[PDB]
RNA sequence: UUCAUCUAGACAGCCGGACGGUGGCCAUGGAAGUCGGAAUCCGCUAAGGAGUGUGUAACAACUCACCGGCCGAAUGAACUA
């Protein structure tokens, strides 16, 4: 493919070029070319009633297979080894009544299969993820740790992070302006025509409320494609350390600091993996039967309506929905009646009604 | 023509004075670890695996200095090999018969005899042992050991080496595709 | 002790530790040359030098694993140099 | 019609091998020919490419292109009407 190389030729160059004022036009210039690069590379929203999916990323390594292996509780064999693999799933765990699946993701660490036809498959399906582990060697962790958030930056993950409280809307006249709340000290008037100039904005005005860098305004423009969610640093094959320096690697956020051999902190990592998913789990409930309190339905923390668990039952169902009988923290005095925009809490019973 | 006239020019020489004559055929050959015979044996007999020139291999002896040369005239077939050296034919063919190097058939091809597979032990760890159901040959393992349990016919008579049942015969370390060097006729001058 | 992966002549059996070497391509490069060859080449890359800085490297032949015992050193000397991308070593061909 | 190959055994077809130097110099998670980047010479032989490809995360595992054994007489390309 044309594409890859001719990124690879914005990449070194750009790398070959260094930062002043007299290249920064040139770089601004550059940057917003690369993302139109990228985004085709994306071109190929979620209603998987499932329960969950996490994924693991890392290079191949035993100490990832053992964990793995231990996770799922599932063994066999060939299948772990192959680098040309996409992705693999078997491997199902049911914790505090919600299962999750897990993926493992060596077709994000690639480059020389990457433009290929499951290489969009690879990346579309680690781009649905509620989480990703990101699993090194605590003794050789750096350059596996920038080759992996490099990729995942390329292929538009945001991690840890929120998007950026920027602001922007078309005009017809006046060209670029803009408004600032907080002073900048990284944007230049002559980048922000820069990035405007390619995507043909003419105008428009850009609001800043806080001291964006190029990647953050490009994601604003990218809102619609990128995605923000959390991620997990864990550090395995911590038996060579100490626990004086191991407590200074409780200073890092997200890391988790394991030993896959011995099970080392495997609790930690799923109290911490289950804190940060925020997963809210219902318990439907017909007329005659009462709850099951089984197999609970699980939905996230931002997207727990009542209009969202109806769609997360079926498409359908939004559009035959009568009414909502809730017992939870929820509604005042449970039961009581309830529309769709009512906003569910975790572990209430909810009962729909047929129109 | 005048590309390969060298290869006659090269016989020629090699036929002037050499006393010894000798002729072997190579139709079966591993020719990797058959030509580190050839580097073992450095100038003491050139090899000469020749081409069909068999028919003029004699008729060219016009100078008749040994009229012999119309001696394998009537012989135009199979792969014949030429060596010769000043010494006792003799102990050559000790170190050239001992070279029975093996390697398996072309996952399937001919089997030389009817081979009978006893309960040898070999001493790996387990392997393949999963993988004993083409065949079907009960294999236990103990003290992580691969035995043998029951001596299950592998090959026969009539019927050639497979590829499901006799991926493992070298396994069992046998030699059933060697077709060493072989001797077919012997004559000085 | 060599950029390229050296391979070794090395068997493991029961306490057997010693790192040696088979006289492979990279490493008589390394003697040869100046001691400069496992340093200084990180990002350096030297395509330079044709002096015939050795005549007596039919030393080697003995344990550079014996390929051409009825030729004395045409093998080091004429096909070293092309493929060894650093220098020539021979006037004789190139 | 003009070139070529061919009993000093052609085209096919089967069957056998298909080696070392040297994992050639960088790219390095890795290139033994095979994700890629500039290079392209030699010895056993009649013959084996610092390589056609299937393929390994790399190696091996298979294939060709090269020659050989059988077969024993014509065959290959371009063009004209």
């Amino acid at each position: 493919s044309t594409t890859v190389e001719k990124i690879k030729a914005i990449e070194d160059e750009m790398a070959r070029t260094q930062k002043n004022k007299a290249t920064s036009f040139h770089l601004g210039q550059l940057k917003a070319k690369l993302a139109k690069l990228r985004r085709e590379l994306l071109t190929s929203d979620v209603a998987r009633t499932g329960v969950a999916s996490v994924g693991f990323v890392g290079f191949p390594s035993v100490g990832k297979s053992t964990l793995l292996s231990k996770l799922t509780g599932t063994e066999s064999e060939a299948a772990e080894y192959e680098f040309t693999t996409l992705v693999t799933v078997p491997g199902v765990i049911r914790y505090k009544g919600a299962k999750i699946q897990m993926l493992d993701l060596p077709g994000i660490i690639d480059g020389a299969k990457d433009g290929r036809g499951r290489g969009k498959q690879v990346i579309a399906v680690a781009r649905t993820c509620n989480l990703l582990f990101i699993i090194l060697d605590v003794n050789k962790p750096l350059h596996h740790k920038q080759i992996i958030e490099k990729e995942l930056e390329g292929v538009g993950i945001r991690l840890n992070k929120t998007p950026p409280d920027i602001l922007i809307k078309k005009k017809e006249k006046g060209g670029i302006s803009i408004t600032n709340t907080v002073p900048l000290t990284h944007l230049g008037n002559d980048e922000i025509r820069a990035v405007m100039s390619e995507y043909r904005i003419n105008s428009a005005e850009i609001a800043f409320r806080c001291d964006a860098t190029v990647d953050d305004l490009i994601d604003v423009l990218e809102a619609s494609s990128r995605r923000y969610m959390p991620a997990i640093y864990v550090l395995n094959k911590i038996d060579s350390l100490s626990i004086e320096e191991l407590e200074l690697l409780y200073r890092i956020p997200n890391a988790v600091p394991i030993s896959s051999g011995q099970d080392w902190n495997l609790d930690e990592l799923l109290q911490v993996m289950w804190d940060r998913l925020n997963l809210v789990r219902i318990y439907t409930k017909p007329k005659g039967q009462i709850p099951d309190f089984t197999d609970p339905v699980v939905l996230r923390s931002d997207r727990c309506s009542v209009k969202d668990f109806c769609n997360q039952i079926h498409k359908s169902l939004v559009d035959d929905f009568r009414n909502a009988l809730v017992y939870g923290s929820s509604v005042k005095h449970q039961p009581q009646y309830v529309g769709l925009s009512h906003i569910l809490e975790d572990e209430d019973v909810v009962t729909i009604l047929k129109k | 023509r005048e590309k390969k006239a060298e290869y006659f020019a090269k016989l020629r020489e090699y036929l002037e004075e050499y006393k010894s004559l000798f002729v072997v055929g190579v139709d079966n050959v591993s020719s990797q670890q058959m030509h580190e015979v050839r580097k073992e044996l450095r100038g003491r007999a050139v090899v000469l695996m020749g081409k069909n020139t068999m028919v003029r291999r004699a008729i060219r002896g016009f100078l008749s200095d040994l009229p012999d040369f119309e001696k394998l005239l009537p012989f135009v077939k199979g792969n014949v090999g030429f060596v010769f050296t000043n010494e006792p034919l003799t102990e050559i063919k000790n170190v050239i018969v001992s070279n029975r190097v093996a390697a398996p058939a072309r996952a399937g091809a001919v089997a030389p005899e009817d081979i009978w597979v006893r309960a040898v032990n070999t001493g790996m760890e387990p392997g393949k042992t999963s993988f004993f159901q083409a065949l079907g040959v009960p294999t236990k393992i103990a003290r992580g050991t691969i035995e043998i349990v029951s001596d299950v016919k592998v090959v026969d008579a009539g019927n050639k080496v497979g590829q499901s049942e006799a991926s493992l015969l070298n396994l069992l370390n046998i030699s059933p595709f060697t077709f060493g060097l072989t001797v077919v006729q012997v004559y000085d001058n | 002790k060599g950029i390229k992966v050296t391979v070794q002549l090395k068997i493991q059996n029961r306490q057997a530790a010693a790192s040696v070497v088979p006289s492979a391509s990279s490493l008589v490069i390394t003697a040869l040359k100046e001691p400069p060859r496992d340093r200084k080449k990180d990002k350096n890359v030297k395509h330079s030098g044709n002096i015939q800085l050795d005549e007596i490297i039919e030393i080697a032949r003995q344990m550079r694993d014996k390929s051409f015992g009825r030729t004395l050193a045409s093998v080091t000397k004429e096909i070293l140099g092309t493929a060894q991308s650093v220098g020539c070593r021979v006037d004789f061909k190139n």
